[PDB]
């Protein structure tokens, strides 16, 4: 699908729009890195919209560990 | 955790 789901509003302030996008990890050209959070049946939101630095973004993708979104992650398990 | 757009260029 190539770009459906890129372009979506991740959270109540995400910043990521289809209209004035640039890069801003060092992983990122074309299109906004993004992350799964794994609270009820899971959701995709932008990395840079959950303030992630790189290292954490990328050490994230490089494990098995789940990630929950500044929405949901405070919620009772 | 899954993620997209992470892979090294
Ligand atoms: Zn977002
Ligand atoms: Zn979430």
């Amino acid at each position: 699908s190539p770009e459906f789901g890129y372009w979506i509003t991740c959270c109540p302030t995400c910043d990521v729009d289809i209209n004035t996008w640039v890069p801003f990890y060092s992983t990122e050209l074309n299109k906004p890195a993004m992350i799964y959070c794994s609270h009820g049946d899971g959701h995709w939101v932008h990395a840079q919209c959950m303030d992630l630095e790189e290292r954490t973004l990328i050490h994230l993708s490089e494990g098995s560990n789940k990630y929950y979104c500044n929405e949901h992650v405070q919620i009772a398990r | 955790a899954r993620t997209k757009q992470t892979a090294r260029k």
